[PDB]
């Protein structure tokens, strides 16, 4: 009834040893595509190679740094949700839960070359949202972790693709069943902000809030759980994010007379330009003036410079009146508040809807 | 081919770019006369006609273009 | 296979029960999905926005917000129905054609309120409510209708030919709290389709109509359009500026790329999205009004 | 309701025979009986 | 499970029936679904419209209205296939890569007509028909492909329309994926498909955008510091909605690889899951 996906990768961003069974795991595209997209989509005036500076130092502080460029299949493919949650923990509203998860992921990992890795990833995302290379097209989604095998610094993991959560058999734990586990920092249900009844079926989304200013950019990651419709979620999110939308509309771009067309077309006795001269023999004295309009529009907010969020459907919960449970348990050698979701069917294609308003 | 005494019957609808071919050719972008002035289809029509002829000589094939389509392979 | 149950009120008249049994493959809607439900949500009374029967444009928004379901076999006591929106496996799904227009194989189905003559619907006097069933047309019919109602909307603040037959639309627009929202979402898309790149495409109008002549394709396209065929002989369009960073940037890329996302979004936000695909096995190519066709979940 | 692990323990069809399951199957069928004995009486109670 | 059989023709020459076996994990498309079918529906002959060969618009449109199916195996006198339609639980579904760009795990599959280079396909001269296979790439690349090829075509008309070309540029357009540069269309000459199939494509796309950011400039004159005026609005909305519906993005499959190599190169086959 369910399907599985296997993949081997480097363990510098993901550790299937400490991560609990049932957590979310994401994958990354090849970093070589970032520069090919940045040098062509960077806003006019901005420096396009600050991303390259921010990116090179990331792998300089990562094992096997001489293995970038060929993509033979031995790169850091997958990553964990808690990793990004800890990298951007200074931006979530739940101060204590954020910093607790941060120190926990620092201690449980190598804890020697981990803090440097985190700050490199932090400004890496900061430079990612500096040239309109938004990190919602480079971060895909995998199902919850089910089984793993590791020998040293290289792991083979398998996760569910789509279907019921407790329809698999992990077959090495105490029980043969697992449930979805998430850090309490990313969880954010919108219906209890929008003040509507929470009964019935609810969808799951991931959002990527963007802040665009001068030398100050921010990117969070929220796992929203709402009963709102497939497309109506966009109109719902704008009501809560109305501030950042207006901030971006004014601080997004930092790098002329009208014409009365309908007026002079409603009235006659205007200079006409019949097709007889556009045939193409002397098409300069025919169009000598005909108007001037002195018109040009270069610097204006595009629909891409005012974007502030991008969501995507992941799964639903058919059981009405969900009863998600939040509690603190040990994660390595530290306790972190995790929320436990039961009976969630994965599915849905990876299509991102961008909320630019 | 049939009348070995003249090329065509009207020089306005049989040339490479005659008036009729320019009006309708199917290759220049319902009409019943489309199945005549269109090389892309008359080629395969006459080709399957030839295949029928060769099968008749060797004496299916197709069992069609005789029924449901007379004068289709005959032009 | 997820099915929802619809509670039939007791003491129902046999005439109403017979009329209800005739509604076998019609589409209904739900505000909140659940296994057990009542009949007050299917009634038109649940559509009320402020205190009254809803408007058309209000129904356009109620169709997006609410979940959808399809009716299946009805027993004298219960009314079973299956859901379509959420991802669920459902074998052998047939729907009943409710529009006056014919459908054929390979047609996407949309959802819109009845804009033709007074919609037929089951009436329940003893219960005191009246349920109305939505109308289903193909996609192309949906876009042409939507464009006309909004055009009439901005006019306040209609014939349609198809298969050689003309139809008249009666647009109900007595409300106002919904008509202004359609104008807001319309200009918002027009405003975001303006980049630094228009000036290039705007500077091609002279050569455009030259290609309109002596080529034989752009003629009616110039005819059906009005703004471009009037601007081409009335404005000068100052020649050209330069690019800020032109050594590594391509400026006509964003305007041709960003526009794609708007056009795809425009057809959905203005009205309803595609919900189903009709594909019948061992059946006729074209279905007539009142008949049932086996359809696929989109 | 029925637990998925119990369903998997029951649908084995004799592919086992150790001692860490002779008690698991017994407790599963005991839970089944204890649940059914109340689901049955639910109707007798709901008549009144 | 539903499966379609494509009746192989008789008297097939050995070189022709052999090359049909070379394309095993290739997808075909069926107008109507049936257990038995001929070959004309698979050939391009059934695909052209108004007599003339189909264009990209007709290609993109027909890909939506027409249904898809995948070939599984070939028999010297029999050819079967499996459908991606209603609910068919096709087991062990594998497909072959027809695009020059590699694929990876967790990538979604969507379809496109061949735009980059000449369409490689089988041609049966003995029977007189040929079978063209659609190109498949991930979703995250599709929108960028269409935007670039139209931008390449409009920049060509601009150079030809303008008395003086504005040649000064950045070099050559290159798409990158998995650290591999494709580098499409080196030369300026060899206008193979410049205006051959995408001719009418750039026409509809440039006119809607022209009508788009002109209608706003002609309705509110305050943005920058006899006449219907409504029929133009209804026409623009109807067109922009239809054009957006045609140029849509809908995933059809998902590459799910188990105990296999993650990255696949053009020509390799891989197992996929029905989305």
């Amino acid at each position: 009834t369910t399907q599985l996906i296997q993949q081997v990768s480097l363990t510098d961003f993901f550790r299937p040893d400490i991560e609990h069974a049932g957590s979310i795991v994401l994958i990354l595209r090849h970093p070589s595509d970032m520069i090919g997209e940045a040098n062509t989509l960077t806003q006019a005036g901005r420096d396009p190679d600050v991303l390259l500076e921010g990116l090179r130092n990331l792998f300089n502080a990562c094992t096997a740094p001489w293995t970038v460029g060929e993509g033979g299949g031995l790169r850091a493919y997958v990553t964990s949700l808690s990793f990004i949650a800890a990298c951007r923990a200074e931006e979530y509203t739940d101060k204590q839960a954020a910093d607790a998860n941060r120190t926990a992921i620092v201690s449980a990992y190598g804890c020697s070359r981990m803090e440097t890795r985190l700050i490199r990833f932090s400004e890496c995302l900061r430079a990612m949202v500096q040239c309109h290379v938004f990190p919602h097209r480079f971060i895909s989604f995998f199902g919850s972790l089910l089984e793993y095998t590791i020998q040293d610094n290289l792991c083979n993991i398998t996760a569910v693709a789509k279907g019921p959560q407790e329809a698999a058999r992990t077959d090495k734990t105490s029980t043969r069943r697992v449930t979805a586990n998430i850090p309490a920092c990313v969880f954010w249900d919108v219906d209890k902000d929008l003040h509507l009844s929470a009964d019935g079926l609810k969808h799951v989304f991931l959002v990527f809030v963007y802040t665009q200013r001068r030398q100050r950019e921010g990117v969070r990651l929220h796992l929203a759980l709402s009963q709102l419709n497939e497309q109506c979620f966009g109109r719902g999110i704008g009501f809560l994010l109305g501030r950042i939308r207006a901030e971006n509309a004014a601080w997004g771009t930092e790098g002329t007379r009208a014409l009365p067309l309908v007026q002079l077309s409603n009235d006659p006795t205007s200079p006409r330009c019949s097709i007889g001269e556009i045939t193409g023999v002397n098409w300069n004295l025919a169009r000598q003036r005909l108007y001037q309009w002195t018109g040009d529009f270069r610097g204006l907010p595009t629909q891409l410079s005012c974007m502030y969020a991008a969501y995507t459907l992941i799964g639903t919960i058919p059981s009405e009146s969900v009863r998600y449970t939040r509690r603190m348990e040990r994660f390595g050698g530290y306790n972190v508040p995790t929320i436990w979701l039961e009976g969630v069917v994965w599915g849905g294609t990876n299509t991102w809807n961008e909320c630019y308003y | 081919v049939a009348y070995t005494d003249r090329a065509t019957l009207n020089p306005w609808a049989s040339q490479k770019h005659s008036y009729g071919d320019r009006l309708y050719n199917g290759t220049y972008n319902y009409s019943p006369c489309f199945k005549f002035f269109t090389p892309a289809e008359v080629n395969t029509n006459c080709n399957t006609l030839d295949r029928l002829l060769m099968e008749a000589k060797a004496v299916p094939p197709g069992s069609t273009e005789m029924t449901q389509d007379p004068c289709g392979l005959f032009q | 296979p997820f099915e929802i149950e619809v509670l039939l009120p007791g003491e129902l008249s046999p005439a109403e029960t017979s009329a209800l049994q005739k509604c076998e493959g019609k589409i209904i809607t739900f505000s909140t999905l659940r296994h057990r439900a009542s009949l007050v949500d299917i009634a038109l009374s649940s559509y009320y926005i402020n205190g009254a029967p809803p408007d058309t444009l209000s129904l356009l928004e109620a169709y997006r917000m609410r979940f959808a379901a399809v009716i299946t076999r009805v027993i004298p006591g219960k009314l079973l129905a299956h859901a379509i929106g959420v991802g669920t496996p459902t074998p052998g799904l047939f729907i009943q054609n409710t529009s006056p227009v014919d459908l054929c194989n390979g047609d996407y189905i949309c959802l819109l309120p009845p804009v033709f003559g007074s919609a037929d619907s089951i009436r329940l006097d003893s219960v005191g409510l009246e349920i109305v069933f939505p109308l289903t047309i193909p996609q192309t019919l949906m876009r042409e209708i939507i464009a006309k109602v909004v055009a009439r909307a901005v006019e306040r603040t209609d014939v349609i030919c198809y298969n050689g037959r003309r139809y008249e639309l009666e647009t109900n627009l007595q409300h106002r709290d919904g008509s202004d929202a359609a104008i807001r979402t319309l200009v918002l898309n027009l405003m975001f389709s303006i980049n630094e790149g228009c000036l290039l495409l705007l500077a091609l109008i002279p050569t455009l109509l030259v290609q309109g002549a002596h080529d034989g394709y752009v003629n009616l396209l110039i005819q059906t359009a009005n703004c471009v065929r009037e601007t081409g002989q009335l404005i000068n369009i100052p020649p050209m500026p330069r690019i800020q960073d032109g050594h590594r940037r391509f400026p006509i890329y964003e305007t041709i790329s960003s526009w794609i996302s708007t056009s795809s979004r425009l057809g959905d936000t203005l009205g309803t999205r595609a919900i189903l695909r009709v594909c019948v096995f061992d059946g006729p190519s074209t279905v007539h009004p009142g008949d049932r066709t086996a359809v696929i979940q989109v | 309701a029925i637990a998925s692990e119990a369903l998997s323990l029951l649908s084995n069809t004799y592919v086992d025979g150790t001692e860490i399951d002779s008690s698991l199957r017994i407790r599963a069928i005991q839970q089944m009986a204890r649940n059914l004995r109340t689901v049955l009486d639910s109707f007798e109670r709901g008549t009144a």
